[PDB]
C-alpha cells in the first residue's frame, strides 16, 4: 500500500494506491484507500483496513456532531485530535493505522495530520505511508514546489503511486486522486496502473529498462 | 532516542532539542518542536516513547495553566517539576506506564535564578547545572564537565551547546535533523532562530 | 427492600438544638452513676451493678471493660450501645496503631478515635446516636495517667475526676471538694467508694460494685516471662475481696 | 416508604435561605467566642471556653485552638466533635499538597477547600451540615499572615480582625473600634483580651476559661512560629494587659 | 382515610386493597376501545384508535410481538411499549436458545410476573395499560387479557377500555357462534368488529379509526390499519 | 444512595426549589455587565452587612475562567465556587482536546448545563447562583456578555444587571443605553456602568468593584482610586445642573 | 409528601400532568405540515429590550434533515436535544442511511418517563419529567413530510399543523380552520406568521417571532431575520385587503 | 533489569557510645551513566534519621510518604516520633506493599529522647526488621561493607572515633563499588547535637 498527502497552492493533493494482500496473495486491486470522512475532510488508509474503515467512518459521526453543537465548521486540527485521541485510549490493544487527516478550512490554510496507532499525531506538508512510501518519497521531494499548478500537483501525487506501484510488490492495482479545497475536495479519477504505466512510459520517457 | 540537552547558565536555561521524528525506516518529520510551555517562566522538553511523549507533555501543560488561572499565580518551577516528578513515578507501576523522560528548564521569579530539572521516565528528578536523556549525555557530558561555569553568560552557554551538538554530530550514528534551542529568563521564554550556524 | 435511610435523622432544630443528641443526653441521666478519680499513680474508674435481678449472674455482665493493657473504660447510658462501642474500641485500637505503630495507642487517641464513632452516629445517614457517656481511663509512656469523658455528640474532654449518671451532680461535687493533686492511688480508691456510696440506693459491697484502676505495671497477668520491654498491663479489675477491704476501712 | 422520615436537609426555603445552615448558626452563636486579630508582625488566636469547671484538666486540653500546620491554625466555634472530623481531612489536605508540590500549602487553599467539603453537605446528600465556624490564622510566602473565618454554608472571607461564635456583633463594633492598620502583635493580644473581657457572658474572664495563641516570626530565626499558650502563660499575659 | 393508604404501591388499605394499583386499572378505563375474540384457529384483535384532534394521526393500539404473537393496548401507551419490547425479548430469547416459539400461556405468565414487581416494593409505581393478547403457538388458537395488577387471564373473547362493557356482553352472547369461525379469517374479523361496534357512542368506525390485527393457522400477525379495514365497517 | 427528588412540579406548573434558588439570588449583591463597542465591563457591589475586610485575599466576585473570559454572580457565594471551578476545568480540557480555547457562549451553555442538571438530578439543589459570562472569542473583537439562572436558561445582553435591586438598575440600563452608539470608548463604558451602580449602591467610592475586559486576554481590575475618580466626575454631570 | 411516579385517583401521573401546565406558560411555537415543506415558526418572547434576541434558541437543527421547535421550560431541551441529534448520527453510523422521523421522535420519547426515585422495572435516573414540549418535523423517504408533538407524558402525535404554548387553545383554533391537503410552502410560512401575530402579546416583528423549513431538496433551514421580514411585510400586504 | 542496581549507592549507620552514625555516599547514575553527584540518601524527621539505597524514584517518594506520616503523627501525638515508632512505621509501610514492593533498604539511626539509648535498624525491601547492637549496611556494596565493618567495628566509641570508623567502612566499600561514590557524607548523632561531615573521595 502506498498513500501520500501534500500541501500546496490550490489545496491538498491525496493520492493512493489500491492493492490488498494477504501475505503473497493479492486479496484485492480495487481496495478504496481514501476514506471520505464528509465532503471536506479525508482520511488515508494505512495499517488495518477495519481499524482505519472503522475509526474515520467514526470519526465523521464526530465531525458531524461537533458542528450540529456548534454550528461551525470543525477544524483539521480538532477532527484529527478526536481520532488520535481515541486511538491513545486503546494503546497497545493491537489497533494498526497509519493515516493522514487532510482537509481546508478557513481558519487554518490547507492543513494535514499524520496520525497512527502509537498515537503520534503530527502536521507536515508531505506525508506518505505505506509499504510503498520509500519510492513515493523520492518522486515527491525532487519534484515537490509550493507553487505547483492543480494540473501539475495532480500529476505528482499520481506519478508517485506509479512510482511505488512499480518497485513495491504490495502496491498497484490503480490510482484514486483528490484535491481538496475549502469548498471541499473534488475526485480527480480512478487509473489503472497497468494502463497507467505504459502512458507515462512513452510520454515521459521513463522506466527504461522496461521493455514495451 | 531523540536528544535532549539543557544548560543552566548564569540567569537563563537553554534546551536544546533534536528536530527529527522518525518512524521505521522513513524521516516523517525535520521540523518538530520536543517541547511544552508550561507557564510564562517554565518551558519542558521530551523524548520517549511515540505518542506517550506529547500526550504526557499536554497533560501536564493543562494541569498547570489550570493552577494559574484558579491561584492567579505561577508555580516555581521546583514546585512544577516535584508535580512532573510524581506523575511520572504514578505510572510506573501502572497498567501501561508512560515513557517519557523530561527536562525541566525554569526561572524563578522569587529567587530570581534559573533551574533546570532532569526526571526520567521513573519519576528521578534531578536538579543540575546541564542534563540529557538517554545517550545524549554520554558524547555530550565530557565537553560539559570540561567547559561548563556558573556565571557564563547567555552567548558562552550557546557556544557549548554548539560544540556539543557538533560531538553529537560527529560520533552520534543517527541524523537527528539538527536541534531547536530555547532560552527561559526572567522575561520569559524565546526561541533561538539562529542555530544551524552560528 | 434496602437501606434507603441515606439522610440524617439527627438535624438542626430552629433553635439549634442538635435534637437526638439531647435525647441521648436525656439517657445517659437515667443511668446509673459512674465515676473517675485521677490520682498521682493511678486513676480508677468505678460504676455500681444495677442488677435487673437476683437469678442474673451479675458477674457476666462487666461495665468496666479492658480497652487496651493500660487503658480502661466504664459508662452510664444504654448497656448495649457500650458493649458495641467497646468492640469497636478494641479493633479500633488495633487497626489504626498496633498493626501500624507496634504499640498500643495512647489515651488521648483512642479516646479520639471512639469520639470519632460516636459523632458520625450523630450525621451519617439512618442511624441515632449512641445513648452513653464514657469514662476512658489510661495510662502512656509520653503523657502518663489520664482520664477523659466522651458524650453522645462526640465531644471529649480531660478530668481530675468525674461522675457521669444519675447522681452526677451530687457526685462532681462531692469529688470537688475531696480531689486535690496529691492523692496516692488508694485515697482515690477511698474517695471513689465513698461518692458511689451516696448514689447507691441499696447493698453497697464488692458483689455490687465495679471498680478498676490504671495503675503500676503488673507483671503477675502478663502470661509470660523473658521479654523485658513489655513489663505487663496497667490495667487492673478489684475483685470482690479486694472492694471488701477497702471498704472496712471506711 | 422511607421519604416519610426524611428532614431535607438541603432544600431552599421561601426566601432562598438554606435552613439548616441558618439553624447550625443559630447553634454556633451560643459557642464561646473565638477572635482572631491580624498584625504586621504576627496573628493572634483567642478563645473562651464553654462548659468548664474546677475539676477539669485545662493543661491536657484543647476544645478551641488547633493547629493544622505549623503555619496554619484554627479557632473553632460550634461543635467540637464535628470540627474535629473537618480538622482532621484539613491536616492530611495540607500534607497532600506538601507531597505533590514539595511547598507548604498557601492559606487560601487550605481554607478554600475546607469550605468547599461544607458546601457540599450544603448541596447534596441529605447529611445534616456540619454546625462549625472556623477564624484561619496563618501564613504563607505570598500574602504573608492571613485571617480567614468559614460557616456552614461554606462561604468564606477574610479579615483584619474577626470574631465567631456568641456576641459576635458586639465584638466586632468593639475591634472595629480600637483596630489600627500598623498594630503590633504585643498591641493586638491586648485588643483580643480586652474584647473578650467585655463580651464574656460569665463573671470575669480568668485564665482558666480562655485558649490563646499567637503566630509570630520572631526577628531572630526565619521560620514562622506558632506558639500555643499554656495556661500558666495566660495568666501571665492577662496580667500584664490588666484583667487581673 | 385515602391520601394516608394510596400513596405508594408498597401500602395496604385497612381492607386490604392497593390503591395505587386500583388508580393504575383506572387509566385503562380511560382508554379506547379494543376487542379480542378467537375460534380454534385465528386469533383478532380489533381496536378503536383515537386522535387528539381532527389534525392529527390515531395513536396505534396493536404492537407485533413476534410473527405468532401480538397484542393491543388500553391505557398509558408508553408503557405498553415497555411491556411489548419485553415480550418481545422472550419471545426472541425462545427462539434463539431453545429455537422454540414462545408459548401465550408462558407469555401471559411472564407478563403477570413483570407487573407484580412494580406493586410489592416503594418508589415504584404500577403499569398502567391492560393488554389484549392473541397468539397461534403449538396448542392453537390463544387471546388473553392483563391487568396491571398482574392477573393474566385465558379468554375466548373480550375487550377493555371505555365502555368496553358493551362488547363485552355482545362477545359473551355470540360465543357459541365466534368459537366455531374456522378457517374463514374474514368472518371472525367481522365478529370483532360487531363486538367493537357495540362499545361506539361517539361516532362510527372509519377508515381513520380501525386497527385489526389476526393470527391463526397460516397467518403470521399481520397487522391491518386504515386501507385495508375498509371491507369491514 | 439519596436521591430523593427536591425539584419536582407542583400543581400549578412550577419547580419551587428552582423558584427559590432565584430569591436567593435577589439577596445577593449587584453585578452589572455592559459592552462596548471592543470592550465588556463588569461591575459588583461589595456586601456591606459586616466591614474589616482583608480586600488582598477575599474572594473576588469577578473571576477569570480563562485568560479572556470572566464570569460574576449574584446569589450564594459558596455555590458560585463549585460553577466556577467546573468551568475553569472545561476551559483546559476544551484547550487540550480542540487546540483553541472556549468561545464565550460556549462556556456560558456549559455553566448553564451544569446549573440546569441540577435541577433534574436526585438528591441535589439548584445552584442558588446567577451569572454574567463576559470576554471575547479567540481572534475575534466582538465584545461578548451572557447571563445564566438557576433553571439553566442563558442569554446575551448588551447590558445587564443581576442581585438584589438589579429590577432598579436594569430599568437604569433600559434608557441610558443605546445601541447605536454603545458606549465607545472604555472610559465612557465604565461610566455608564458606575452610574449605573450608583442608583443603588448609595454613595460609596470602595463600594464599587470595576473589571474591564478587553480582546486578546487584556482583564484588568480598575483600583479603588481609579474609580472614585469616575464617581466624582459623575457626581459632577449631576450637580452642574 | 408524596413521591413522584404516584398515579392519581383518575389515573393519571401526578407529575406529567402538572409537567403540562408548565408548558401551558410558554412561548408559542407553530408548525405546519405541506407537501413541499414543514414550517416550524416560534415566539422568541425576550424578558427585556436589553436581550439580544437572535441568542433565544428555540427552534434547532436536529439533523440535515430533521428540525424541532421547542415551547416550556427550554432549558430543559437541551438534553434533548443532545439525545435526539446522538440518535440521529449514531443511526447514520450503524446503517449508513437517514434516521426515519418518527424513530427519532419515539427514541426521543422513549426519555420522558424516566424518572423517579428507584421506581421498581429499570433504572431511571432524573427527578422528575421534562417541562417542555417540542414540535418535530422532517422529511424520510417512507412517510414523505412529517410534524410530531413529543410530550413530557412519552406519547407524541402525528400532525399535519399543531401549535403548543400559551397561545396554543386559540392558535390550534385557527389552524384547523386554515390548513388544507394543498398548501403552499409559501403559504405556510404566512399562516404560521399570521397565527403568531394573533396570539403574541406583543407586535411581530422580524426580531421577535422565528420561522424555519425543513425541504426535502434543502433540508433544515433556520430563516434569517431578513427573509423573514420579507414575509411579514408580504403579510401586512395580503390581510390589508379584505 | 535488577531494580536494586540501576541507580547505586550505600548507607551505613553504626552505634556508640551515648551516638549512632549514620552515612551515604552521593551518586545516582544510571546503569554507567553517572547522573548526579548530590544524591543523599539520608534524611530526617525530627531527630530520627533514615536512610535509603535503591531505586531512586522509590528513595524519593518513601521520603515523601514519611515527612507526610511522621507530620501527622507529630499533629496528633503532639511529640515527635521515636525511632523504635518509627522503624514499625516504616517496616508496616514497607509490608503495604508486600506483592509490588518499593525496591529500596531503608536504614534507621536514633538516639531515643526519653531514654537516651543509640538506636538502628534495617530492613529488607519488604519490611523484615533487623535490629542490630553493632552496625547495618546497605545498598550494592553491602558485602563490602559488611566486611569492612566487621573487622574496623568495636563496641562503644566515642563521637569523635565512631566518625572515623563508620568514615573508613564506608569510604572503602564504595571504592570497591562500581555504583557508589562519587562523593560522601556521615553524620555523628548524639542525644543534644548532630554533625554532619563530607568526606573527600576519589571521583571515578
Ligand atoms: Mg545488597
Ligand atoms: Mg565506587
Ligand atoms: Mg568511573
Amino acid at each position: 500500500t502506498t498513500t501520500l498527502a501534500f500541501r500546496f497552492q490550490g489545496g491538498i493533493i491525496v493520492a493512493v494506491d489500491s492493492r490488498a494482500t494477504a501475505g503473497n496473495w493479492v486479496a484485492s486491486q480495487t481496495v478504496k484507500r481514501v476514506i471520505e470522512i464528509n465532503p471536506f475532510l479525508l482520511g488515508t488508509m494505512a495499517g488495518g483496513a477495519a481499524d482505519c474503515q472503522f475509526w474515520e467512518t467514526w470519526l465523521g459521526s464526530q465531525c458531524r456532531l461537533h458542528e450540529l453543537r456548534e454550528k461551525e465548521r470543525i477544524s483539521v486540527a480538532a477532527a484529527s485530535k478526536i481520532l488520535s485521541n481515541l486511538v491513545y485510549q486503546y494503546k497497545g490493544a493491537g489497533l494498526s493505522m497509519g493515516t493522514m487527516i487532510c482537509g481546508y478550512t478557513r481558519k487554518e490554510g490547507p492543513t494535514i495530520y499524520y496520525v497512527d496507532s502509537d498515537g503520534t499525531r503530527l502536521k507536515g506538508d508531505i506525508f506518505c505511508v505505506g509499504s510503498g512510501q520509500t519510492f513515493a518519497y523520492g518522486v515527491l521531494d525532487s519534484n515537490y514546489k509550493w507553487d505547483l499548478s492543480v494540473e501539475d500537483a495532480l500529476y505528482l501525487g499520481k506519478r508517485s503511486i506509479l512510482a511505488a506501484a512499480h518497485r513495491d510488490a504490495y502496491s498497484g492495482g490503480s490510482v484514486n486522486l483528490y484535491h481538496v479545497t475549502e469548498d471541499g475536495w473534488i475526485y480527480h479519477g480512478n487509473h489503472d496502473v497497468g494502463e497507467l504505466f505504459w502512458k507515462v512510459k512513452e510520454e515521459e520517457g521513463s522506466f527504461n529498462n522496461v521493455i514495451g | 532516542m531523540d536528544i535532549i540537552l539543557g544548560i543552566r547558565v548564569q540567569d537563563s536555561v537553554i534546551l536544546a532539542s533534536s528536530k527529527a521524528v522518525t518512524r521505521g525506516i522513513s524521516v516523517l518529520k525535520d521540523s518538530d518542536d520536543k517541547t511544552r510551555q508550561l507557564s510564562p517562566h517554565t518551558l519542558m522538553s521530551f523524548a520517549g516513547e511515540a505518542g506517550d511523549t506529547v500526550q504526557f507533555a499536554e497533560y501536564i501543560q493543562a494541569n498547570i495553566q489550570l493552577y494559574s488561572i484558579r491561584e492567579d499565580y505561577e508555580l516555581s518551577p521546583q514546585a512544577v517539576s516535584s508535580f512532573v516528578r510524581q506523575e511520572l513515578a504514578k505510572s510506573i507501576r501502572s497498567r501501561r506506564p508512560y515513557q517519557v523522560n523530561v527536562l525541566i528548564g525554569g526561572y524563578d521569579k522569587k529567587k530570581n535564578k534559573p533551574e533546570l530539572y532532569q526526571i526520567d521516565y521513573l519519576g528521578t528528578k534531578v536538579e543540575l547545572p546541564y542534563g540529557a536523556h538517554g545517550y545524549s549525555g554520554f558524547y555530550t557530558f565530557s565537553l560539559l564537565d570540561h567547559h561548563y561555569r556558573p556565571d557564563m553568560t547567555t552567548e558562552e552557554g550557546l557556544d557549548l551547546l554548539k560544540l556539543c551538538v557538533q560531538e553529537l554530530e560527529k560520533r552520534m550514528p543517527m541524523d537527528f535533523k539538527g536541534v531547536i534551542v530555547k532560552i527561559v529568563d526572567k522575561d520569559g521564554i524565546r526561541q533561538v532562530d539562529d542555530f544551524q550556524a552560528q | 427492600m434496602t437501606d434507603r435511610y441515606s439522610f440524617s435523622l439527627t438535624t438542626f432544630s430552629p433553635s439549634g438544638k442538635l435534637g437526638q443528641i439531647d435525647y441521648a443526653l436525656t439517657a445517659v441521666k437515667q443511668g446509673v452513676t459512674s465515676l473517675g478519680i485521677k490520682a498521682t499513680n493511678g486513676v480508677v474508674i468505678a460504676t455500681e451493678k444495677k442488677s435487673s435481678s437476683p437469678l442474673a449472674m451479675s458477674e457476666t455482665l462487666s461495665k468496666v471493660s479492658l480497652l487496651t493493657p493500660d487503658i480502661g473504660a466504664v459508662y452510664s447510658g444504654m448497656g448495649p450501645d457500650y458493649r458495641v462501642l467497646v468492640d469497636k474500641s478494641r479493633k479500633v485500637a488495633h487497626t489504626s496503631y498496633k498493626r501500624i505503630y507496634g504499640e498500643y495507642p495512647p489515651t488521648k487517641l483512642l479516646v479520639s478515635e471512639v469520639a470519632k464513632i460516636m459523632q458520625e452516629a450523630t450525621q451519617s445517614g439512618g442511624v441515632r446516636p449512641f445513648g452513653v457517656s464514657l469514662l476512658i481511663a489510661g495510662h502512656d509512656e509520653f503523657n502518663g495517667f489520664s482520664l477523659y469523658q466522651v458524650d453522645p455528640s462526640g465531644s471529649y474532654f480531660p478530668w481530675k475526676a468525674t461522675a457521669i449518671g444519675k447522681g452526677s451532680v451530687a457526685a462532681k461535687t462531692f469529688l470537688e471538694k475531696r480531689w486535690n493533686d496529691e492523692l496516692e492511688l488508694e485515697d482515690a480508691i477511698h474517695i471513689a467508694l465513698l461518692t458511689l456510696k451516696e448514689s447507691v440506693e441499696g447493698e453497697f459491697n464488692g458483689d455490687t460494685i465495679e471498680l478498676a484502676i490504671i495503675g503500676d505495671e503488673n507483671p503477675d497477668l502478663l502470661g509470660y516471662t523473658g521479654i523485658p520491654t513489655d513489663k505487663g498491663p496497667r490495667f487492673r479489675k478489684l475483685t470482690s475481696q479486694e472492694i471488701n477491704d477497702r471498704l472496712e476501712a471506711l | 416508604g422511607s421519604r416519610r422520615y426524611d428532614s431535607r436537609t438541603t432544600i431552599f426555603s421561601p426566601e432562598g435561605r438554606l435552613y439548616q445552615v441558618e439553624y447550625a448558626l443559630e447553634s454556633i452563636s451560643h459557642a464561646g467566642t473565638a477572635i482572631g486579630i491580624m498584625a504586621s508582625d504576627g496573628i493572634v488566636l483567642a478563645a473562651e471556653r464553654k462548659v468548664t469547671s474546677t475539676l477539669l484538666e485545662q493543661d491536657t486540653s484543647t476544645e478551641k485552638l488547633y493547629k493544622l500546620n505549623d503555619k496554619i491554625a484554627v479557632a473553632v466555634a460550634g461543635l467540637t466533635a464535628d470540627a474535629e472530623i473537618l480538622i482532621n481531612t484539613a491536616r492530611i489536605h495540607a500534607q497532600n499538597y506538601l507531597k505533590t508540590y514539595n511547598e507548604d500549602i498557601p492559606v487560601e487553599i487550605l481554607v478554600r477547600r475546607l469550605s468547599d467539603i461544607k458546601q457540599g453537605y450544603t448541596q447534596h446528600g441529605g447529611l445534616r451540615p456540619f454546625g462549625v465556624s472556623f477564624i484561619y490564622a496563618g501564613y504563607d510566602d505570598r500574602y504573608g499572615y492571613q485571617l480567614y473565618t468559614s460557616n456552614p454554608s461554606g462561604n468564606y472571607t477574610g479579615w483584619k480582625a474577626i470574631s465567631v461564635g456568641a456576641n459576635t456583633s458586639a465584638a466586632q463594633t468593639l475591634l472595629q473600634m480600637d483596630y489600627k492598620d500598623d498594630m503590633k502583635v504585643d498591641d493586638a493580644i491586648e485588643l483580643a483580651l480586652k474584647t473578650l473581657s467585655k463580651t464574656t457572658d460569665s463573671s470575669a474572664l480568668t485564665y482558666d476559661r480562655l485558649e490563646f495563641a499567637t503566630i509570630r516570626k520572631g526577628a531572630n530565626d526565619g521560620e514562622v512560629y506558632q506558639k500555643i499558650f499554656k495556661p500558666q502563660e495566660i495568666k501571665d499575659i492577662l496580667v500584664k494587659t490588666g484583667i487581673t | 382515610f385515602r391520601n394516608n393508604y394510596d400513596g405508594d404501591t408498597v401500602t395496604f388499605s385497612p381492607t386490604g386493597r392497593l390503591f395505587q394499583v386500583e388508580y393504575a386499572l383506572e387509566a385503562i378505563k380511560q382508554g379506547s376501545v379494543t376487542v379480542g375474540l378467537r375460534s380454534n384457529t385465528h386469533a383478532v384483535l380489533v381496536a378503536l384508535k383515537r386522535n387528539a384532534d381532527e389534525l392529527s394521526s390515531y395513536q396505534k393500539k396493536i404492537i407485533k410481538c413476534d410473527e405468532h404473537m401480538g397484542l393491543s393496548l388500553a391505557g398509558l401507551a408508553p408503557d405498553a411499549r415497555v411491556l411489548s419490547n419485553y415480550l418481545r425479548q422472550q419471545c426472541n430469547y425462545s427462539s434463539l436458545v431453545f429455537n422454540r416459539k414462545l408459548a401465550v400461556e408462558r407469555a401471559g405468565h411472564l407478563l403477570c410476573d413483570k407487573a407484580q414487581k412494580n406493586t410489592q416494593s416503594y418508589g415504584g409505581r404500577p403499569y398502567g395499560v391492560g393488554l389484549l393478547i392473541i397468539g397461534y403457538d403449538k396448542s392453537g388458537a390463544h387471546l388473553l387479557e392483563f391487568q396491571p395488577s398482574g392477573n393474566v387471564t385465558e379468554l375466548y373473547g373480550t375487550a377493555i377500555g371505555a365502555r368496553s362493557q358493551g362488547a363485552k356482553t355482545y362477545l359473551e352472547r355470540t360465543l357459541d357462534t365466534f368459537i366455531k369461525i374456522d378457517g374463514n379469517p374474514d368472518e371472525l374479523i367481522k365478529a370483532g368488529v360487531e363486538a367493537i361496534s357495540q362499545s361506539l357512542r361517539d361516532e362510527s368506525l372509519t377508515v381513520d379509526n380501525l386497527s385489526i390485527a389476526i393470527v391463526g393457522k397460516d397467518t403470521p400477525f399481520t397487522i391491518y390499519d386504515g386501507e385495508a379495514v375498509a371491507k369491514y365497517i | 444512595g439519596y436521591d430523593r427528588a427536591l425539584s419536582i412540579f407542583s400543581p400549578d406548573g412550577h419547580i419551587f426549589q428552582v423558584e427559590y434558588a432565584l430569591e436567593a439570588v435577589k439577596r445577593g449583591t449587584c453585578a452589572v455587565g455592559v459592552k462596548g463597542k471592543n470592550c465588556v465591563v463588569l461591575g459588583c457591589e461589595r456586601r456591606s452587612t459586616l466591614k474589616l475586610q482583608d480586600t488582598r485575599i477575599t474572594p473576588s466576585k469577578v473571576s477569570k475562567i480563562d485568560s479572556h473570559v470572566v464570569l460574576s454572580f449574584s446569589g450564594l457565594n459558596a455555590d458560585s465556587r463549585i460553577l466556577i471551578e467546573k468551568a475553569r476545568v472545561e476551559a483546559q480540557s476544551h484547550r487540550l482536546t480542540l487546540e483553541d480555547p472556549v468561545t464565550v457562549e460556549y462556556l456560558t451553555r456549559y455553566v448553564a448545563g451544569v446549573q440546569q442538571r441540577y435541577t433534574q438530578s436526585g438528591g441535589v439543589r439548584p445552584f442558588g447562583v446567577s451569572t454574567l459570562i463576559a470576554g471575547f472569542d479567540p481572534r475575534d473583537d466582538e465584545p461578548k456578555l451572557y447571563q445564566t439562572e438557576p433553571s439553566g436558561i442563558y442569554s446575551s445582553w448588551s447590558a445587564q444587571t443581576i442581585g438584589r435591586n438589579s429590577k432598579t438598575v436594569r430599568e437604569f440600563l433600559e434608557k441610558n443605553y443605546d445601541r447605536k452608539e454603545p458606549p465607545a470608548t472604555v472610559e465612557e463604558c465604565v461610566k455608564l456602568t458606575v452610574r449605573s451602580l450608583l442608583e443603588v449602591v448609595q454613595t460609596g467610592a470602595k463600594n464599587i468593584e470595576i473589571t474591564v475586559v478587553k480582546p486578546d486576554s487584556d482583564i484588568v481590575a480598575l483600583s479603588s482610586e481609579e474609580i472614585n475618580q469616575y464617581v466624582t466626575q459623575i457626581e459632577q454631570e449631576k450637580q452642574e445642573q | 409528601d408524596r413521591g413522584v411516579s404516584t398515579f392519581s385517583p383518575e389515573g393519571r401521573l401526578f407529575q406529567v400532568e402538572y409537567s403540562l401546565e408548565a408548558i401551558k406558560l410558554g412561548s408559542t411555537a407553530i408548525g405546519i405540515a405541506t407537501k413541499e415543506g414543514v414550517v416550524l415558526g416560534v415566539e422568541k418572547r425576550a424578558t427585556s429590550p436589553l436581550l439580544e434576541s437572535d441568542s433565544i434558541e428555540k427552534i434547532v437543527e436536529i439533523d440535515r434533515h430533521i428540525g424541532c421547535a421547542m415551547s416550556g421550560l427550554t432549558a430543559d431541551a437541551r438534553s434533548m436535544i443532545e439525545h435526539a441529534r446522538t440518535a440521529a448520527v449514531t443511526h447514520n453510523l450503524y446503517y449508513d442511511e437517514d434516521i426515519n422521523v418518527e424513530s427519532l421522535t419515539q427514541s426521543v420519547c422513549d426519555l420522558a418517563l424516566r424518572f423517579g426515585e428507584g421506581a421498581s422495572g429499570e433504572e431511571r435516573l432524573m427527578s422528575r419529567p421534562f417541562g417542555v414540549a417540542l414540535l418535530i418535523a422532517g422529511h424520510d423517504a417512507d412517510d414523505g413530510y412529517q410534524l410530531f408533538h413529543a410530550e413530557p407524558s412519552g406519547t407524541f402525535y402525528r400532525y399535519n399543523a399543531k401549535a403548543i404554548g400559551s397561545g396554543s387553545e386559540g392558535a390550534q383554533a385557527e389552524l384547523l380552520n386554515e390548513w388544507h391537503s394543498s398548501l403552499t410552502l409559501k403559504e405556510a410560512e404566512l399562516l404560521v406568521l399570521k397565527i403568531l401575530k394573533q396570539v403574541m402579546e406583543e407586535k411581530l416583528d422580524e426580531n421577535n417571532a422565528q420561522l424555519s423549513c425543513i425541504t426535502k431538496q434543502d433540508g433544515f433551514k433556520i430563516y434569517d431575520n431578513e427573509k423573514t421580514a420579507e414575509l411579514i411585510k408580504e403579510l401586512k400586504e395580503k390581510e390589508a385587503a379584505e | 533489569s535488577d531494580p536494586s542496581s540501576i541507580n547505586g549507592g550505600i548507607v551505613v549507620a553504626m552505634t556508640g557510645k551515648d551516638c549512632v552514625a549514620i552515612a551515604c555516599d552521593l551518586r545516582l547514575g544510571s546503569q554507567s551513566l553517572g547522573v548526579s553527584n548530590k544524591f543523599e540518601k539520608i534524611f530526617h524527621y525530627g531527630h530520627v534519621f533514615l536512610g535509603i539505597t535503591g531505586l531512586a524514584t522509590d528513595v524519593t517518594t518513601l521520603n515523601e510518604m514519611f515527612r507526610y506520616k511522621t507530620n501527622l503523627y507529630k499533629l496528633k501525638e503532639e511529640r515527635a516520633i521515636e525511632p523504635e515508632t518509627f522503624t514499625q512505621l516504616v517496616s508496616s509501610s514497607l509490608y503495604e506493599r508486600r506483592f509490588g514492593p518499593y525496591f529500596v533498604g531503608p536504614v534507621v539511626a536514633g538516639i531515643n529522647s526519653k531514654s537516651g539509648k543509640p538506636f538502628i535498624a534495617g530492613f529488607d525491601l519488604i519490611g523484615c526488621i533487623d535490629e542490630a547492637k553493632d552496625f547495618i549496611v546497605s545498598g550494592t556494596a553491602s558485602d563490602q561493607l559488611f566486611g569492612m565493618c566487621e573487622s574496623l567495628y568495636e563496641p562503644n566509641l566515642e563521637p569523635e572515633d565512631l566518625f572515623e570508623t563508620i568514615s573508613q567502612a564506608l569510604l572503602n566499600a564504595a571504592d570497591r563499588d562500581a555504583l557508589s561514590g562519587w562523593g560522601a557524607v556521615v553524620y555523628i548523632i548524639k542525644k543534644d547535637e548532630v554533625v554532619k561531615r563530607y568526606l573527600k573521595m576519589r571521583q571515578d
